[PDB]
């Protein structure tokens, strides 16, 4: 699909129905509509481990 | 010592024996380079200055 779609709100179903289980099993899915934004840190390696060589 | 005996090396030690010194003797020496020289050569490196250090 489009990310929009997914990200719309509309719901999306995945219906099979077996021979043996002849009820559809629905499978409805979206994303929970109901947040901050992350801070990457990037530490550098220790003076131990350079000499460890 | 003569001149040609000094200007090679030649380590020379001067040993004292007295009944005032700690296992009653000691010692000095000296060469061409250690006493009183014409010349002085350091030469020193430091490495790994950062390290770490505890
Ligand atoms: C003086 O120091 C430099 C630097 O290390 C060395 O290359 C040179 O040979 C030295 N000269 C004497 C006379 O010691
Ligand atoms: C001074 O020291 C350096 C390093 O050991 C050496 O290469 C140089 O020849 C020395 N100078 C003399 C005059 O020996």
């Amino acid at each position: 699909i489009c990310e929009d779609d997914w990200n719309s709100g509309e719901r999306f179903t995945c219906t099979v129905t077996h021979t043996d289980l002849p009820s559809p099993l629905k499978q409805t899915i979206s994303r929970p509509k109901g947040l901050h934004r992350p801070d990457v840190y990037l530490l550098p390696p220790a003076r131990e481990q350079l000499n460890l060589r | 010592v003569s001149e040609e005996e000094w200007n090679t090396g030649e380590t020379y030690t001067c040993v004292v024996a007295h009944e005032a010194l700690p296992n009653r003797v000691t010692e000095r020496t000296v060469d061409k380079s250690t006493g009183k020289p014409t010349l002085y050569n350091v030469s020193l490196v430091m490495s790994d200055t950062a390290g770490t250090c505890y």
